[PDB]
């Protein structure tokens, strides 16, 4: 496995496209009634910073993968999400963090020289869209109903 | 032993800084808070039209350190008359963007807006620890100090889209005879050739940075331009040292030592001056308040002291000749620094004023259907090709010695027939 490049995403198209994780359809709101789509993860194998653990199964499948993978790529290091489904504000319109499709990882050491590696680990795991935002986090994402 | 200052101009509208371009010509420019760049001549007459007015394009604000932020002349504007101009803009509180300009080839004290061409497009959550400082060294490279911005690591780790350059000084090789990008990266770059560093950032450290002072000749051998800046956040002031022969594997740390004594404090230079002969190489900086001091290193020790300098500032300024000004605050005016001790312009200081002239330069004259890199090379704009991108391209190409002229017509010679021969 070699690890994703600095600013590299896959696939190497924009994100919203349907070879990614497709168009955005609008923003998920709690008054909105496609907010049932979104439900809790209580993975004991991730790691949740914080209402963060609401996301559509397509995702919780695809993070619960990267989860045993993550642990079972480094010793005693578990997957963290810093960012996941946004209530309200905090990102700009479009986002598919207003659908509970994407989110935002880190290693449980805040290794940023693994992240790398996280991302592939992500691609693998089947995530539609993996991409190294910045140093800080990776961001993935999925497609929806 | 004191300083003495000399008013200028007034009704100034707003000014944070003042600089020259190394042209001849001794003009000042003067840039103004709300997005303008006005011209001082050598006498000491403002203009009646602006060297630049992008006011619509800068949100600015008073307080907050939104508005036009930075502006640094090509080391050879001269010939190519590049310009590079740093500001905030919106639609995340804004963007703090990076753009190369370009005076236009017709008049030499106006800049043509449609020569823009973005670098950078930092984002910003708040509006203090900005920075943006851009400035040139003699390297060639050109530099930009960033503030933090107050961007936490909280921030940064659950935020998308956001810089990864704040905080710290980006090295960028402006002189490119690359057109698929704006800018190149030097060789001597740490993260050069890197897979997981931003290939852009030299240097880390910075939080709330004035305006640093640039020691373009330190008295060391070693050491061939060296950055003092000074910090607020707490309070202290850190100094990146720098050498020309030097390739980086590594990041350059930053020397954090207190100088400094208490209060705040504006920002600082290194006197350059023909002026005054006591006052060269020494340190200066001053508080918004005029109180000013000296600082100074040793060849030995390399221990700092500091000596009080006797005499709303918003700004400092300096000339061609290298003589300092201050910018207060339709109310606002520029000073200047003299001393005393020595007239105001010894018979040594005197130079011949050679006005700024039109861009002869070879791209400037016969470059169409692209644009000029600061090298002199004519980046050809999508369905062009050739020097200076007068050769059409055809889509499909051409074939069999087929030559295109008009949109996607291809032109077959005898023998040969169709849309593409
Ligand atoms: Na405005
Ligand atoms: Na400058
Ligand atoms: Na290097
Ligand atoms: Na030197
Ligand atoms: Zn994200």
């Amino acid at each position: 496995l070699t690890p994703l490049a600095y600013k590299q995403f896959i696939p190497n198209v924009a994100e919203k496209t349907l070879g990614a994780s497709g168009r955005y359809e609008g923003k998920i709101t709690r008054n909105s009634e496609r907010f049932k789509e979104l439900t809790p993860n209580y993975n004991p194998d991730i790691i949740f910073k914080d209402a963060d653990r609401l996301m559509t199964q397509r995702c919780k499948d695809k993070l619960n993968a990267l989860a045993i993978s993550v642990m079972n790529q480094w010793p005693g290091v578990k997957l963290r999400v810093t960012e996941g489904w946004d209530e309200d504000g905090h990102h700009s319109e479009e986002s598919l963090h207003y659908e509970g499709r994407a989110v935002d990882i880190t290693t449980s050491d805040r290794d940023r020289s693994k992240y790398g590696m996280l991302a592939r680990l992500a691609v693998e795991a089947g995530f539609d869209w993996v991409y190294y935002e910045s140093k800080a986090h990776i961001h993935c994402s999925v497609k929806a109903e | 032993n004191c300083f003495c200052i000399q008013e200028v101009v007034s009704g100034l509208r707003q000014p944070v800084g003042a600089l020259h371009s190394g042209d001849g010509s001794q003009r000042l420019f003067i840039l103004e808070k709300e997005g303008y760049v006005k011209i001082l001549t050598p006498e000491g007459e403002i203009f009646k039209e602006p060297y630049l007015d992008i006011h619509k394009l800068v949100q600015s604000g008073i307080k907050d350190e939104r508005g036009l932020l930075s502006l640094a002349f090509h080391p050879n504007y001269k010939k190519n008359g590049k310009l590079y101009v740093s500001y905030t803009t919106n639609q995340h509180d804004h963007i703090l963007r990076v753009v190369e300009y370009t005076v236009s080839r017709k008049n030499p004290h106006q800049v043509d807006l449609r020569t823009a061409r973005v670098f950078l497009e930092v984002a910003e959550l708040h509006r203090k620890h900005l920075g943006g400082q851009l400035l040139f060294g003699p390297d060639g490279f050109l530099y930009i100090i960033l503030g933090d911005g107050m961007i936490t690591l909280d921030d940064m780790e659950e935020m998308d889209g956001l810089s990864d350059f704040t905080g710290s000084v980006l090295r960028l090789d402006v002189d490119t005879d690359m057109c698929n990008v704006p800018y190149s990266i030097p060789r001597s770059n740490p993260h050069f050739n890197s897979t997981n560093q931003p290939p852009e950032v030299f240097a880390h450290g910075l939080h709330d940075p004035g305006r640093c002072a640039v020691d373009r000749h330190p008295t060391d051998i070693n050491i061939n331009l060296t950055i003092l800046c000074s910090d607020s956040n707490r309070s202290s002031a850190r100094i990146l040292q720098i050498i020309k022969g030097k390739d980086y594997e590594s990041e350059p740390s930053l020397l954090e030592f207190k100088p400094f004594s208490n209060g705040p404090l504006v920002g600082g230079f290194v006197y350059r001056g023909c002026q005054s002969e006591r006052l060269y190489g020494s340190y200066v900086f001053g508080d918004r308040n005029g109180n000013f001091l000296t600082l100074q290193q040793s060849p030995v020790t390399k221990q700092w002291q500091e000596k009080p300098l006797c005499l709303h500032i918003l700004g400092f300024g300096e000339d061609e000749l290298g003589e300092v000004y201050i910018l207060s605050s339709h109310n606002g005016k520029l000073y200047k620094i003299v001393d005393p001790k020595r007239p105001l312009m010894p018979e040594e200081c005197r130079a011949t004023v050679q006005p700024a002239q039109t861009l002869t330069s070879e791209c400037s004259r016969l470059c169409r259907n692209g644009y000029c890199t600061p090298t002199g090379k004519c980046c050809c704009s999508p369905g062009w090709e050739g020097d200076f991108c007068r050769t059409a391209k055809c889509e499909p190409a051409c074939r069999h010695g087929g030559v295109c002229v008009r949109p996607n017509k291809c032109l077959c010679k005898k023998g040969y027939l169709g849309p593409q021969c």
